[PDB]
């Protein structure tokens, strides 16, 4: 319950959609892989980031704390 | 692995639309092998 949270999550989410980076994308895609939460379909990686827990969060940021070609 | 999990089954709330969910697209990412 903390609208500032998911607020945050606002914006790697959408602009995930300008990322195209097939580098850092499917090291992240990676991620997802360990803590065991998605649904595999067609050929699109589909998961809820509200469903993931914080220490995910701050997880799946790391790509997004650091970018630049990594 | 094969047995984890680490969410199931929650109290009656919650829908369809607006609950940040993220698609990746797999037709961009495809180097051989």
């Amino acid at each position: 319950m903390d609208k500032a949270y998911l607020d945050e999550l606002v914006e790697l989410h959408r602009r995930l959609m300008t990322l195209r980076e097939r580098h850092i994308l499917q090291q992240i895609v990676n991620l997802i892989e360990e803590t065991g939460h998605f649904h595999i379909t067609n050929t699109t990686f589909d998961f809820d980031l509200c469903s993931l827990d914080k220490t995910t969060v701050r997880k799946l940021q790391s790509y997004l704390e650091t970018s630049g070609t990594s | 692995t094969t047995n984890s999990s680490s969410n199931h089954l929650e109290d009656p709330h919650y829908s369809e639309l607006t609950n940040l969910k993220v698609c990746i697209e797999l037709t961009g990412l495809h180097p051989k092998k």
